[PDB]
């Protein structure tokens, strides 16, 4: 075959230390621990810049929550 | 502000699909990202990992990571990079 599986291009190593600003926050992505080393969430900023963050954090859920 | 280290990190994977950095360290916001002593990487510059057709099994060396660099470990692994 060609593969169908998806891999990503990048992973999380550590994640950020207060919540960010809900003003600033633009999109999400998550990282999956099946293939990532440990699984995340990517927040992608108002200026493209991207931000790893806990999926365990409260606040986090509720963000991605709120982009939807 | 967001931290010099919450910046996502290149990888590859082999065929276990299972992902492994590429190099030990990035600028992040400016700043030097550096991944732990000991953390598995491929020990792949990364000029090259940019350039790599996406899902192309290539022949990755592998390393570990000690002070910022991904100290090769001789042996290799087929290693492919994501869409």
């Amino acid at each position: 075959q060609p593969d169908s599986v998806s891999i990503p291009i990048t992973c999380c190593f550590n994640v950020i230390n207060k919540k960010i600003p809900k003003q600033r926050l633009e999109s999400y992505r998550r990282t999956t621990s099946s293939h990532c080393p440990r699984e995340a969430v990517i927040f992608k900023t108002k200026l493209d810049k991207e931000i790893c963050a806990d999926p365990t954090q409260k606040w986090v859920q509720d963000f991605m929550k709120h982009l939807d | 502000d967001y931290g010099t280290d919450t910046c996502p990190f290149p990888v590859l994977a082999n065929k276990t699909n299972k992902a492994k950095f590429v190099g030990c360290h990035q600028k992040c916001n400016g700043g030097d990202q550096k991944l732990t002593d000991g953390t598995a990487c491929y020990v792949v510059e990364r000029k090259v990992w940019d350039r790599m057709t996406p899902m192309l099994w290539y022949e990755c060396p592998l390393g570990e990571c000690k002070n910022g660099v991904c100290e090769d470990l001789r042996k290799k692994e087929d290693c492919r990079k994501g869409n």
